[PDB]
């Protein structure tokens, strides 16, 4: 968790972060991308 | 428009012939219609996300813009000169072949790159269920981190780049909300790149889950149109192909199946014994057809299959009648002159071929399992073929014993090894079998309530019955799945049937005192168990004597209901019992909050 | 490099494990075979005794191994290679690297 | 916008009422949103492709441009006056009803036309696997052609139009690259109309296949939300409906199932015999309840089903105790006064109803199979109904024998025909059964590690256990399928569990010398086999005494992990073992190249 | 473009670093690409439809326009500053986070609202199958209505709002055509809001149903790429993971399985008996290894599973040899010094551990079922673990009896309880087993035609054979399903094989008089049954001695054919037997018209 | 394979044609076209 600084807009050990799931936003990316012949074209 | 772009090779005037696929040093520009950009953007979007990990590890090569693989040509774009002429597109966005190659191998190369990291991020992310489905629940970040600082095995990649993975993560888990730099506090809202998608997957308390209930429907709709559940009780010849019979090899236990319970199996019900002889491999053996009726597989009405009679664990009393020992058990065909069930004595049996004997007598195939010597699991096995039995009116497959010397001891034995678990496997799907005949088409409606209790369980692997059972079984999972035939909700299924019972019981009341006005509360409930009994055991609808289900209306009725029923579910079909379902989800989040509470204490 | 045309496997071939699922009709152990016998601290004849059979199993028709045996003479080079006779071994640049060897006849048979 | 187009019937001012579906002599113009043109274009595109075969055979009628079925009207387009008011579209592209009819029956008529040819092109195309998945591999064209000139059966259509099918083909198989006219050489690149789609299906060596790995994920995601795998171990009442129990009729072998191993089956464990009598069809028979305990199906705790006790292949010793022969075997209910397992003698048994006897005594139902006469496969069968047993505290279903005259011979026999394979089929899904009671809702978490080894295999068709098994089984195929719970990749599944074991073993260490710092390498590995043992045999998680798996955390944990795990797979999940998978594909192309080499020689 | 919108925080010049996610008091504006508006419009469209029922019941709140949740911001929109820089969008349409919340919970709240009504509309709609699939068929409206006025149970919602539901209905059922107000007659055409979708689902007589045939293909394509049917007979090491083995616990009947028919089970074939002893729980018992060979589960070659040997219904002759009674049956390991099958007498057996005994002797576990006392269904059960047997060259699992005192009576008994149905369940998927060895990778092609008839049925749960069977089984359902391997249509599958037989039989003819020019009509037909026999019983392709199917070419061939075959089906694949299929649908509509005719009379 | 000439831009027996699969372009037309109710509209 050693401080980084700019590589990415957020530090992990950064000030006031917060793990907190909300039944509202089910985390996630994009797995079901459609590529099948007819559907991709 | 769609397809490759064409341009007037003859110049200016573009007619249905002065065109030509505009190919060249780069390959052929194929048009990139609006939606097809959604994919390649959605694919690249999921890669750009991992930007912070690409720089950290010096791989990658900058963000992949889809606008680097395309171009802005213009011409007519179709599938053929003729139709491409009606799609004049100006400055459209096409991707050349050689480009359609990179956008491909790039998304592929990068896809590997991320697929790997993305796997490490996960063993760490899911390693603390960042997903609840009712209300919220936090877990003081310090602890959480100081905790995974442990668990995570020394070869992850979330320990070598914490806030290089964290930045990738924040965009995939709206659970982790990064603390804002200039107020040093969270954000309430969580902004993960999958903003919308993640919003529309949350188990919305009003109705289960749109992403779920939506698919469980389109899924059922697929089947309904696919297999051909529609037309399930159609009354007219249908090619077996229409039933896509596959992976279909059913096994039995003959020498038990009554002859009338399944046409493909006749028996030698004769007074005395019928000892015959046959020179097999020099040695002369005697087929017995002993004391009892000895049910034998008939050859006609036997779709050229792969009969494999297994004889194992079954008793082998060579201990008592010594006559039995020494005889090599073997599946043998038996051509009889007079039709079986009319074949009295030896002179009646034309010939007997040992289609497959078992090397080594009955005293090596044995194995003592507490007195009663059993049969060492072995499989005898013919390969019956429709025409190898051409002309031959009577012929039967019999898995008997072939005694090397009949005696008084084997005078009440009857060596039929048919008590074994025989497994016929139709080796030529095109041809089915029904009521004892081989056909190429079934008549569905005919097979309904036409079999008896066991004229079904005794069906022959890939025969109308077994086909008109494999079919109902699909339709049975479409209702079982999509439609709610398992609650007091008088669903579309049990509803289609109720309307039949009414129209039916209503005309049976016409003419005569009509002293009984139709019931309805009793009809709804009777049809509810009818539709329910179907989903339950799809088969039943073939057995003579099943209430409601077996009248010609139903099924033909049911399906066409269930049919339109799926084509309207809406999206929020999940509203059914979405109350207890909800209350159960809150139940879980309360227990999972309990977990985070320990992660929060133990590792302070 | 095109995967189909060029493949790369990590780990040594001296270890039995490495040989699982690697089938090539021809192997070439030039510049290594000598260092493996030394690395695995084993006898040169005994080493190739376990490698050759692996190449046979690996499905190999041809083989080329830069083995270091004095077939012409047991005479050595003053500065390039010293042939310690007490223990079948070489000394390329006397020390810089030491690798065991075999004899023309024994290794041949 | 979407829906039918509307226009201000009252003119000019368009309010939420001065609108009206602009219908007319052509039907109603429905708007053709951007994406819906993708389909009808993608459908027509696949037909235009067959242009060279339409002219050759004088069918067809020119290329079908989708711009021939639409129009360029303009107005407000919504689903209802109210909402259509917020979609003012100018010169949008709508298709009138009567047109939505042709674009339909045209694509249908043409679809037949091509579907046929397209089938001939195929039996010839695939008739030389034009598809490899690693590196390349040619096959000198001359040979190839001169070869198929043979194989292809005289009724194809690829022999009547070679380069009329070839031109259609070139656009579907980027394997066949036509030789360019003005350089008389191939092209390196292959330009088939499916340019992109075909590029994105190739098994990319970096990661298996995007089209594969992508679906195997969306597929699993469907299930995860659908059936309701989420909430799999929820601790709170859930309507049986929430378990979509269908096609669910399990069969047993009672008279063997211990009473405590499955509440729905009590036994008459009494000292002597309990010969009772009953006038059935005039004749008076004696039910026995012989020497042994005679386990009988209890009626309460028996969800109104369709009990069908089959008695076949099972021994029938009428040979010894002649008493047994003559007695028609029959399933009979038995109402007892005092509760069974307390019912001592005949005067205790209230009454006995023959719910289903077998016509013809025990000497016609037999069939000698080597001394030991068996039972000709026959199915006795009641239709128990919840309420037909109202009030009646004690009543049991018993498939006994009904001896026409008890004797000394049958003094150690005990005629329970229950040794036969009974098959109960719940005929009314809404009601389930648990621990002996009939309910309408289960409490999942309760059924975990609460059954014993066989308090599971002895479950009653459609009872909590059998439901909390049908459920885990889905979730078991989502992990088995999508997640890699079968390699040393400490996947998201076995990872969710590891975090529980830690948090668990960590607090059990709190308070007292804490001499053992948690392990982790041992925990990861212990949870790996825990998640693995689950995917393996989903059932186990119900049996008391299973390591890890049966603690309340897991499962509730697992699923919610596997859950989020699927909702992030990326696309290149196939990167797993995409090395040996790749090396295996090259292995095939090397062998297939070997094939083309013979096609290339034999037919020069 | 896609993703959240960004804007130059540093103003004017946007440098790819200046850009920052334009967040604020509303959350972050995420772009709403063209297609993503199709969904939210298609979702809202399906809700607006229910407008007439929202007003009637004072719920709702006006029509939901998607243009109420979005905005018209403008900036650069990407997934990360770097890539967002290449998507300058002006006045695009973005939806802010807090909005992505309402459009969500609104569509959710409304979705419940309608989901309910929509359910009532249905029990009434499908309650008169408004869907036929061939020709038309009316049912005079008066009757119809006056009829449902009955059937519909008093708690619907179609009785409280007839023409408030009717108006919703008219848009979902193109069956109900409302009578036009100013000509008081129908319309011929029916204009339901689903105008197009409903047009493209009708079972078009030219080809079954586009919606069906289309999916049955994309469905098969999914599998083909997914599981990895491709590469099905690859000749090279493949991680078991590549076979996604799940829910895989097969059960047997050893003490019958010949040792050579399945490596994981050796037998003590020794002359006399081998009575050994062992102090188990104080009491000293004698393991027997009686008269016969006593086949025992070998421990090596036994993937650390969960062996659960069930002993029930199986004979228990404590009646004769009293020696048997009193002995607690129990599964026991047996470590022998000299390898079994070479272990002669007691001094040879190193030690014997009772890994799981059954409390209570053999006279409480019994239960008389007609003389022959059986075994009360009980499950003994070890939990074998790869390494608990490290070093130990010889050790065997044996479910024997443990007699408390061997006697002359048990001199021909042999107490092996293995005749019971043992059920091994691999508890650690990563490791498979082949030919007796434990491995981590299979070599597919090796397992083809390498097992014998029963060297397959005797396979050990999750062993190469059982894996190279679970695999073919998928590929078997893709062909069975999509491809027409069940009609005389010499399909792509049976075609791929024919080309192999030719190329094969053609070179076998090369060199020597070549007196036989290849056949073809006979080859087509031989390969047709070969491809057919495969779809039929996928397994066979593992058994040595199966015509065609087992030559190295086929399968590797088949699949790669079936492969490309699915990737071209077109859409109108349903044209196959679309004639009888059609004629069967007209058959149903003629019978359903017959129904409407009664609804039309009875309730005038 | 008899020469045609113009019906279609390519002769089958034409000069320098070439059957040659490439693992790169898996031949495929359009089978999976989506038409299901919700998805077609
Ligand atoms: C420094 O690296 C100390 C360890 C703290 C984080 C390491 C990885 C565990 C937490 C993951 C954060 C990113 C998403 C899980
Ligand atoms: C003339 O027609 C001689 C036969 C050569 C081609 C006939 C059909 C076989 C080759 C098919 C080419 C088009 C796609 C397979």
């Amino acid at each position: 968790g050693n401080v980084q600084t700019s590589v990415n807009t957020y530090n992990i050990t950064g000030d006031g972060n917060s793990f907190t799931p909300t039944s509202d936003m089910t985390s996630t990316a994009a797995p079901a991308i459609d590529l099948k012949p007819g559907v991709l074209n | 428009p769609t397809g490759k772009l064409w341009r007037p090779v003859g110049t200016s005037v573009a007619t249905i012939d002065s065109l030509a696929i505009v190919s060249d040093r780069f390959g052929q520009y194929s048009f990139v219609n609006e939606g097809m950009r959604e994919t390649f953007s959605k694919a690249l979007f999921d890669i750009n996300m991992w930007q912070p990990l690409f720089q950290a590890t010096k791989t990658g090569c900058g963000p992949i813009v889809l606008s680097s693989f395309t171009t802005t040509t213009s011409g007519y774009v179709g599938a053929t000169a003729g139709d491409a002429l009606d799609n004049p597109v100006t400055n459209g966005v096409f991707i050349s072949t050689v480009q359609i190659m990179n956008l491909q191998r790039t998304i592929a190369a990068r896809m590997r790159d991320v697929a790997l990291w993305q796997k490490h991020l996960d063993t760490a992310m899911t390693m603390l269920t960042p997903d609840i489905s009712a209300g919220s629940a936090s877990c003081n970040w310090k602890s959480l981190l100081a905790f995974a600082k442990d668990i995570l095995p020394l070869d992850n990649l979330c320990l070598t780049y914490p806030n290089e993975f964290y930045n990738v993560a924040i965009h995939r888990y709206p659970a982790l909300k990064p603390g804002n730099p200039d107020t040093k506090l969270p954000d309430a809202q969580a902004h993960p790149l999958g903003e919308v998608a993640g919003a529309f997957n949350a188990a919305t308390s009003e109705v289960g889950s749109l992403v779920g209930s939506s698919s469980t429907l389109s899924q059922a709709i697929s089947t309904m149109a696919g297999k051909d559940l529609d037309l399930i009780e159609a009354d007219t010849p249908l090619p077996v192909s229409v039933f896509t019979p596959s992976l279909a090899p059913r096994s039995y236990r003959p020498a038990f199946i009554k002859p009338e319970d399944a046409k493909w199996i006749a028996e030698f019900n004769n007074s005395s014994l019928i000892r015959k002889t046959l020179t097999y491999s020099g040695a002369t053996y005697t087929v017995q057809l002993g004391p009892g009726p000895t049910r034998v597989i008939d050859m006609n009405a036997m779709i050229d299959s792969v009969l494999t009679l297994d004889v194992s664990g079954t008793i082998l009393p060579y201990d008592t009648n010594p006559d039995l020992s020494t005889s090599v058990p073997a599946f043998v065909l038996i051509q009889t002159s007079v039709p079986i069930q009319q074949v009295t004595t030896a002179a009646n049996i034309t010939a007997i071929t040992v289609v497959s004997a078992a090397g080594a007598s009955a005293i090596n195939l044995a194995i003592n399992v507490r007195g009663q010597p059993r049969f060492n699991m072995l499989h005898l096995q013919a390969t019956f073929e429709r025409e190898t039995i051409t002309g031959i009116p009577y012929i039967y497959g019999l898995g008997t014993f072939l005694i090397p010397s009949p005696t008084s001891s084997s005078n009440f034995s009857n060596p039929t090894l048919m008590d074994g678990l025989l497994t016929v496997t139709p080796v030529l799907l095109r041809e089915t079998t029904y009521k004892g005949e081989v056909v190429d088409a079934i008549v569905p409606a005919t097979v309904m309530a036409n079999q008896t209790s066991e004229e079904v369980a005794s069906a022959l692997a890939n025969d109308a019955i077994v086909l008109v059972s494999n079919h109902l079984n699909k339709l049975a999972n479409v209702v079982g799945d999509a439609i709610p035939v398992a609650s007091r909700t008088d669903d579309s299924a049990t509803s289609a049937i109720v309307s039949r019972l009414a129209v039916q019981h209503k005309l049976s009341q016409v003419g005569q005192a009509s002293p009984t006005p139709p019931d309805y509360p009793l009809l709804w409930r009777r049809a509810k168990r009818a539709a329910s009994m179907f989903v339950s055991n799809p088969s039943l609808a073939l057995q003579v004597g099943i209430p409601v289900l077996t009248q010609s209306g139903m099924l033909s009725a049911l399906t066409s209901g269930v049919g339109t029923a799926l084509r309207t579910g809406s999206l929020g079909k999940g509203v059914t019992d979405a109350s207890e379902k909800l209350r159960a989800r809150q139940s879980l989040t309360v227990a999972k909050q309990a977990f985070f509470d320990q992660i929060g204490s133990l590792w302070p | 490099f095109d995967p189909a045309l060029t493949a790369y496997v990590q780990g040594d071939y001296s270890t039995a494990a490495f040989w699982n699922g690697i089938r090539c009709d021809s192997a070439t152990a030039i510049f290594t075979i000598g260092a493996a016998a030394a690395a695995a601290g084993t006898d040169l004849i005994a080493f190739v005794q376990q490698l050759i059979p692996r190449i046979v199993a690996a499905g190999g028709t041809r083989m080329w191994l830069q083995l270091n045996t004095p077939l012409y003479e047991v005479s050595s080079l003053p500065d390039l290679i010293e042939i310690d006779l007490r223990d079948h071994v070489y000394r390329f640049n006397g020390g810089e690297r030491v690798e065991p060897y075999a004899d023309p006849v024994p290794l041949q048979q």
